[PDB]
RNA sequence: UUGUAUACCUAUACAUUACCGCUAAAGUAGAUGAUUUAUAUUACUUGUGAUAUAAAUUUUGAAACUUUAGUGAGUAGGAA
RNA sequence: AUAUGAAGAUCAAGGUUAUGAUAUAAAUGUCCCAGUGGGCCACUUUUGGUAAGCAGAACUGGCGCUGUGGGAUGAACCAAA
RNA sequence: CAUCUAGUAGCUGGUUCCUUCCGAAGUUUCCCUCAGGAUAGCUGGUGCAUAUAAAUAAUCUUAUCUGGUAAAG
RNA sequence: UGUGUUUAUUAUAUGCACUUGUAUGAUUAACAAUGCGAAAGAUUCAGGAUACCUUCGGGACCCGUCUUGAAACACGGACC
């Protein structure tokens, strides 16, 4: 009967990776964080100041604040069963940029590049994503060394 | 004023049966175009298979759109991720059938919801017999049988281009661009029970028979249920 | 006599009924616990917008009177 | 059911890095073709990589015994799972069709070795002539001229008369 | 077996007033006819607000009605209040206004009439505007109630400011531990 | 007992239908010569419209009638 | 050293609202409204215990609160509410 | 013996008409608290705001981040 | 798409008067047999757990209660 307290169970959460110990690379402090930016939390065990508490590791929020060393990130925690949006002041070394939306934003960049040159053709602009449709009718040619090439089900004996 | 009411409501009566007689004439020339599409499609696949044998190849025919999906089991003892796929497929009762498009986003819902469901790939005859005999339709949240083409046309002709029954059979069978509307217009097909009944209901079709993809044997089972 | 304490049984049935509830999406989220010197006369970066189009596209040529600030901003 | 044979062919659908994957084929015995396309995948997952979803089923076609009234001995190379137990067998049956001998083997294993059918892999099935069979209960029938007097009939139950007046009499003369 | 019919399957609107006033239910007789036969959402607002309670039909001032009537391009409209219209003594000059209300207060009646404009009932409005043309549909501020300030109290959050239920005013009345940092904490 | 085959029997489940409720939606309120319907004279289009003369139905406990759909387990408990 | 930052406030220009399926009507307040706060069974994973129709937990489904069909019989199993 | 006295009881027992509709809980924290509360959850009632899209909200597909359990060593 | 070559198939061009031919706008409607609701009172046909009795097949434990679980070898209850 514990969780309680504050870095418990984080023997593997705030560990370092293997041979990624030591000095922090310098671009970690050279990243720019503007208000309203999507941001993951993966805490740094080698920076003992401004670590998020363990519920928020692995999560994802939006930057609501910038101060001199940290960003306020607003993160969702399910406190059962309901979702509060938690405001967590977290230092910059524990904070990353989300890649999730900058491969949505390279489609807004193409839902206006492809609708641009569609002023000549007209249609279909085809600006929606399609799931993996079932395949087609297609003519598999053999030739290729005609078949059989015939498996039979056999591997036991030892 | 009533001296103008026979003046107004006798051309509103003459024009009314000029529309209905106009749309009687479209729906014969419309459904003749559709019925010729299906005949050319079938003789194509016969022509293609017979060519690829002579050209010493294979002809892999097209993987299928249009599942017809029946709910075969239970509303008791069901898990929440499989209870939730069966409310998104509108399958809330035993022998409820709906029409489903086969994109990868829904096959992985047909695999989540597998032991409570059978599905397969309908004929044209099975598309017709389910909409002719069993096809009801949704009119301002109410369930309205068919009985004429005005129940289909009054809700799907300004937006979409569906006025007949064979319209609704067209953009469901050949999966057309208004399939989303052609199959949510319907109610779920409240099917009977088979004649001769079932096989096991809790083994796969490929084990010894029932749930999951029967795949062409959904037709034989709809003869019993329709 | 010491019977049966601690279970998360029924606790997600009972928490999914009135559902599991996203907060709600606001166009105006609060500025509180936010950087106060970022805010305190950016209160007056709003209050300095006495006009924004009439007297302001006068300024596009009023500073182009001195040809703008095109060079010396480059440090 | 009755277990007719098929040739299921499969590919590994060719991502553009690889053109024209090598096309393996089979001899699947199955009640129907929906179950022959999960016996193809079960047997090929032992042999090559490409499961489904990452493969294709090229032509599954049924093969129609090439002499349905000629009379021939079928040897079946099998392997099964007993209770302690992966083994091999070589069983011999006497039939006219080749799906009818395989189905005469799926009952016999159920009778004699309790072998519920998900345990049986079939390696090979042949039509061995005679003086290559071994299996003494098949060599009984490899001699013209064979006689055997019959004792076998139907004896309806209850009958066209339940309380009979004239005694069936298993014998006469 | 089918699924699954808790609520609010049965919708919890009103379909009638809870009100045995006969003059009020004669206006429900008009406005069901007026809503059904002119399908204006003006007449459906009047009908649905004619069903409502004493809360949800708050009063409205004579000075808030004179000041919503600085709506531009509207010199000739009618002020519609399904509710009451109270006098304001903080309004020194009453303009020339056309007011339709259930209860217009008595001193609000004379200051409208000495200006002078119209007090109308909702059947003098059904004849003048059966579709609610030339109308300013106004209600009072619902949560101006004192009871609304008491919804609802549980300290910890800097939103709270939500008015405890307490018999008298002064110190000795809920002002020490939890109100005051030198007594326990501040809330 | 093991492996199969057809053919049956069996729920309050499923389908259709009749009836009860509940839910949800929709309609109806010129009575003064108001609305129709069947005939009987005239303007006229061939036909319809209008005046006139020949029988009824309707003052829907507006909390009423009328129309259509779905739906139905229940202790503690709440509510009509 | 920029009244180019960064936030904000405005005018400009942008085909087809940018996977799928669904919509049991969803949203929001108030009575902080009643009862409850002994639970128990099962697959799977588990700890203690030689074991237990024993003790303790995670997960989802059940009985409690529920008839009816099947397992002769039976709280919970199979089917179905 | 009579009164105070119908003393108190987190405990046992009982608690009186029908139909219709909706439908629990055995968990949280805290308490000289462990046969009991208060608390939050679950319930019902009553509304109200929106009916001749591009409003959103919930299981999959896609994109991305997270994880040290099975296996492996 | 285009045009002809062409050979096939559907649709529209059925007005006036009449009639025991569909949705009767959840259709069930016809031919025929039996039997007359006698002035006071019979009879014919169909129906009826009226409170029973007779007969038979299926079902069927004793309620209230606290309880995870009651027919319980848990407690209460002989009857008005």
């Amino acid at each position: 009967t514990n969780s309680k307290g504050y870095r418990r169970g984080t023997r593997d959460m705030f560990s370092r990776p293997f041979r990624k110990h030591g000095v922090i690379p310098l671009s970690t402090y050279m990243r720019v964080f503007k208000i309203g930016d999507i941001v993951d939390i993966k805490g740094h065990g080698a920076v003992q100041k401004g670590l998020p508490y363990k519920a928020y590791h692995g999560k994802t929020g939006r930057i609501f604040n910038v101060t001199q060393h940290a960003v306020g990130v607003i993160v969702n925690k399910r406190v059962r069963g309901k979702i509060l949006a938690k405001r967590v002041n977290v230092r910059i070394e524990h904070i990353h940029h989300s890649k999730c939306r900058e491969d949505f934003l390279r489609r807004v960049k193409e839902n206006e590049r492809l609708l641009k040159e569609a002023k000549e053709k007209g249609q279909w602009v085809s600006l929606k994503r399609q799931p993996e449709q079932p395949k087609k009718a297609h003519f598999v040619k053999k030739l290729e060394e005609p078949i059989a090439l015939a498996p039979i089900p056999y591997e036991f004996i030892a | 004023k009533q001296i103008s009411k026979r003046v107004a409501e006798s051309k509103r009566r003459l024009k009314k049966a000029a529309v209905i007689a106009l749309r009687k004439k479209e729906n014969l020339v419309r459904a003749e175009k559709y019925q010729n599409e299906y005949i050319k499609a079938e003789q194509r696949e016969i022509k293609l298979r017979r060519l690829a044998k002579k050209r010493n190849q294979f002809y892999v025919p097209a993987e299928a759109k249009l599942a017809f999906v029946v709910r075969i089991r239970g509303i008791n003892k069901v898990a929440p991720k499989v209870r939730k796929v069966l409310q998104l497929f509108r399958l809330r009762q035993i022998n409820n059938g709906v029409f489903i498009k086969l994109n990868k986003a829904t096959i992985n819902m047909l695999r989540i919801a597998e032991p409570y469901i059978t599905w397969g790939y309908p004929n044209l005859k099975s598309v017709r017999e389910l909409i002719y005999k069993r096809g009801f339709v949704k009119h301002n949240r109410q369930r309205v049988p068919i009985t004429d083409n005005f129940v289909i046309e009054r809700k799907l002709r300004q937006a979409h281009q569906i006025q007949c029954v064979e319209d609704l059979v067209h953009e469901i069978f050949t999966v057309g661009p208004n399939f989303k509307y052609a199959s949510n217009f319907l109610w779920p097909f409240k099917l009977n029970t088979p004649t001769g009944g079932w096989r096991k209901k809790a083994n796969h079709y490929v084990n010894g028979g029932d749930f999951g993809n029967r795949e062409d044997q959904i037709n034989r089972l709809l003869r019993k249920m329709v | 006599a010491k019977s049966k304490n601690h279970t998360n049984h029924n606790q997600n049935k009972k928490a999914h009924r009135n559902g599991i509830k996203r907060p709600l999406r606001k166009r105006h989220e609060s500025t509180l616990g936010m950087d106060v010197k970022f805010l305190i006369n950016q209160r007056y970066a709003r209050k300095g917008n006495l006009s924004r189009e009439e007297s302001v596209k006068r300024y596009n040529e009023r500073i182009a009177s001195q040809k703008g600030k095109p060079k010396p901003v480059t440090l | 059911g009755l277990l007719k044979e098929y040739e299921v062919v499969g590919r590994k659908l060719p991502s553009e890095k690889e053109p024209q994957t090598p096309l393996y084929k089979m001899r699947i015995f199955a009640p129907d073709n929906i179950v022959a396309k999960s016996r193809f995948w079960y047997f090929l997952r032992q042999l090559k990589k490409f499961k489904k979803t990452t493969g294709e089923i090229v032509s599954i076609k049924q093969v129609y015994e090439t002499s349905p009234v000629k009379i021939k001995n079928f040897g079946i190379w099998l392997r099964y799972d007993s209770r302690s137990g992966t083994h091999n067998m070589y069983r011999e049956y006497r039939d006219l069709t080749v799906g009818g001998a395989v189905t005469q083997c799926y009952r016999d294993m159920g009778a004699r070795h309790r072998a519920r059918a998900h345990s049986i892999q079939i390696i090979k099935v042949d039509s061995i002539p005679a003086a290559k069979t071994r299996r003494v209960h098949v060599k009984q029938f490899h001699d013209s001229k064979i006689k055997f007097p019959l004792v076998q009939r139907v004896h309806h139950k209850g009958n066209r008369k339940l309380f009979s007046f004239r005694k069936p009499r298993t014998y006469f003369q | 077996g089918i699924d699954i019919n808790h609520k609010y399957d049965r919708k919890v609107r009103r379909t009638e007033p809870k009100s045995q006033d006969v003059y009020l239910r004669l206006l429900v007789k008009l406005y069901r006819f007026l809503q059904r036969r002119t399908n204006k959402k003006f007449n459906r607002i009047i009908l649905k607000r004619l069903f409502m309670s004493k809360i949800n039909r708050p009063p409205l001032s004579l000075q808030r009605i004179a000041r919503f009537f600085k709506a531009a391009n509207q010199p000739e409209s009618t002020i519609v209040v399904v509710g009451t219209v109270t006098d304001d003594a903080r309004l020194l000059v009453v303009p020339k206004l056309t007011v339709c209300a259930l209860h217009v207060t008595q001193t609000a009646r004379e200051r409208i009439l000495k200006a002078g404009g119209e007090v109308l009932t909702f059947d003098q409005l059904a004849l003048r505007s059966p579709t609610g043309k030339n109308t300013l549909l106004l209600q009072g501020r619902r949560t101006a109630r004192t009871a609304c300030k008491h919804f609802g109290k549980a300290p910890g959050v800097p939103h709270s400011h939500t008015r405890p239920y307490v018999r008298s005013k002064g110190r000795k009345f809920e002002r020490a531990r939890g109100r005051r940092s030198s007594c326990g904490y501040k809330k």
